[PDB]
């Protein structure tokens, strides 16, 4: 586990678990602004198994 | 001749069901083989706790359970209804007319009465949720159950549902009202009179602190943290020793020094209460006692969900990070002493409405204080009942529904042409066991009250619009009384849901009864 004891190594430490996150969930989030944004009444889905 | 004997083994239990409804119930004593009693009113409940050899009856078991788990109410009519329609059949077997034209007879009567039961409808709840306007609902609920309770329980049961429901109307969308909503606690002492109702859930435990409550300050902070208190170490192993008495200073100071910058961090925060769900170390104890910090266990997993839906508050799976996002927010907590010991309740005031509340039960007879704690249960799902579903209907009971339905149905015997006549007249005869049943309980005779049932319903009146009085139910009387009486007046009503799903449920479970010409069994 990872235990940081001051507010400047919650974020150091946890970088670790995030890193593989954070690269997928921005490449995510910038397909729903450059297709099918301006298209009203739908909608996007992950299956994420 | 099987099909004959296996309707005299459900007579059996036929007899058992005969003495629940009504006010002449009683609860059964069964003591289970690990050495614990378990006492209740409740027949659905019974049905488990009883060892059933034949598997015919668990068809009927089946569909009692089903009774209490959609609509909550109405256990005793389905099994009770389901009964005796294997008697009125037992005599079309000797008759000689086959069970596959009993079972279509029965398809075509519940249609014809699924259709009058629009017709039936009187009043029409508004949904009010008025402290007022619940008590119609909740006293025939209670009624049939246990006597005296019923006129200062109505005021108990009838608090603590508007406390937990919202402001809205005409909106069946989004569900409010849940089954967990209501939670019922007892403690020694007391009595009925002096039972008041808690906005939230109530706590029988000990604070095991010095702190006794927190002060009037309006948003108090809780946090529920599922770690254990202690320093900080692997996750993996880290089993503290001690190998030589010079480390015993640097390890007794260290753990010290620790907890209490972290309790620091969280009392800056304002933080006054603190939920541990996992055993507290002798030295945390210590430091929340000078930070006036409430000291809170709750080992059990299932309270911490009804709190988080209240206040607001998050378990952490970690410990030092007060993160003020997820931090509940309660208006004033207090500690008083009730029902003879002093105990930490938990409340509201304006803000933040608790969708969970708690009612306290004081008395002094240990078995009606279970008898209570079950028959509140029964009276959760008759607020479920007010939805979308025919949640405002209803229909008037005390056996009046079962013998206004005798006249039309005969009345559609005749006007079906073919052998159908014969399973249409006895399944409205099926319906006087009902009347039956309260009045030979009651001690009342048959030959007094049994003919005055026939003659309140049906009467001689020169025109074709009905009038007089319909509304003259099955009188449980026990001084005295002549004929019988009104029940608009002590207004005891049937919710249309309550009634139209038992009718579904029976049908189908005497339809399985009637089915089965053979039953293949093997010892284990």
């Amino acid at each position: 586990g990872f235990f940081y004891s001051s507010a400047d190594q919650r974020d150091k430490l946890a970088a670790s678990e995030r890193k593989f996150v954070d690269a997928k969930l921005k490449k995510i989030i910038d397909l729903k602004n450059e297709v099918c944004g301006m298209d009203p009444d739908k909608g996007f889905v992950i299956i994420n198994q | 001749g099987q099909i004959i004997k296996s309707i005299a083994a459900i007579r059996e239990l036929h007899q058992m069901c005969l003495t629940s409804m009504g006010p002449c119930g009683r609860n059964k004593i069964i003591v289970n083989h690990l050495g614990k009693i378990i006492i209740t009113n409740d027949a659905a409940t019974m049905l488990r706790e009883l060892d059933i050899v034949h598997p015919a009856v668990k068809v009927l078991v089946m569909a009692t359970e089903q009774q209490k788990i959609d609509m909550g109410d109405g256990t005793n009519l389905v099994m009770i209804l389901a009964g005796e329609l294997l008697n009125v059949s037992e005599k079309l077997i000797s008759m000689g007319l086959s069970a596959v034209e009993i079972i279509q007879g029965y398809n075509m009567a519940r249609k014809f009465t699924l259709k009058e039961l629009d017709e039936m409808v009187v009043g029409e709840i508004t949904d009010k949720n008025d402290k007022n306007e619940l008590l119609k609902m909740i006293k025939p609920v209670i009624s049939s159950k246990k006597y005296g309770s019923e006129d200062i329980l109505s005021e108990l049961v009838s608090e603590a549902v508007s406390h937990v429901l919202p402001v809205a109307q005409q909106a069946g969308e989004i569900p409010y009202f849940n089954v967990d909503s209501i939670r019922v606690v007892k403690i020694m002492g007391g009595s009925l009179s002096n039972s008041t109702v808690i906005k939230g859930m109530v706590f029988n435990r000990e604070p095991e602190g010095h702190v006794k409550s927190l002060s009037e300050d309006k948003k108090h902070k809780v946090a529920v943290f599922t770690c254990p208190l202690d320093i900080a170490n692997t996750e993996t192993k880290g089993t503290v020793l001690l190998h030589n008495a010079q480390e015993m200073l640097d390890f007794s100071k260290g753990e010290e020094k620790q907890i209490d910058a972290m309790m620091k961090e969280i009392a800056d925060m304002g933080v006054e209460c603190i939920v541990a769900g996992a055993g507290v170390g002798e030295l945390a104890l210590h430091y929340l006692n000078r930070y006036g910090i409430l000291v809170l266990k709750v080992p059990s997993k299932f309270e911490l969900r009804r709190l988080c839906r209240v206040c607001g508050a998050t378990p952490l799976p970690r410990l030092g990070a007060p993160t003020p996002e997820e931090l509940g927010l309660v208006e004033t907590v207090k500690t008083m002493e009730i029902g003879g010991d002093r105990v930490t309740v938990f409340k509201q005031e304006q803000g933040e409405i608790s969708r969970t509340s708690t009612i306290i039960l004081r008395g002094a007879t240990q078995n009606n204080l279970d008898d209570i704690e079950r028959a509140i249960d029964d009276g959760v799902a008759a607020v479920k009942g007010l939805m979308k579903p025919s949640g405002g209907k209803l229909l008037p009971g005390a056996g009046a529904t079962e013998i206004e339905l005798i006249s039309r149905i005969t009345k559609y015997g005749e006007r079906t042409p073919g052998l159908l006549q014969l399973a249409i007249k006895q399944f409205a005869v099926a319906f006087e066991v009902v009347p039956r049943t309260l009045a030979e309980t009651a001690g009342l005779d048959v030959n007094e009250v049994l003919p005055n049932l026939y003659a309140a319903h049906n009467v001689t009146e020169p025109g074709a619009v009905k009038t007089d009085h319909l509304y003259k139910g099955v009188d449980i009387d026990g001084e005295s009384d002549e004929g019988v009486k009104d029940i608009r007046e002590e207004n005891i009503y049937d919710m249309l849901a309550t009634k139209k799903f038992a009718i579904n449920v029976a049908t189908e479970a005497a339809t399985t009864v009637l089915s089965i010409d053979q039953i293949i069994m093997a010892k284990k």
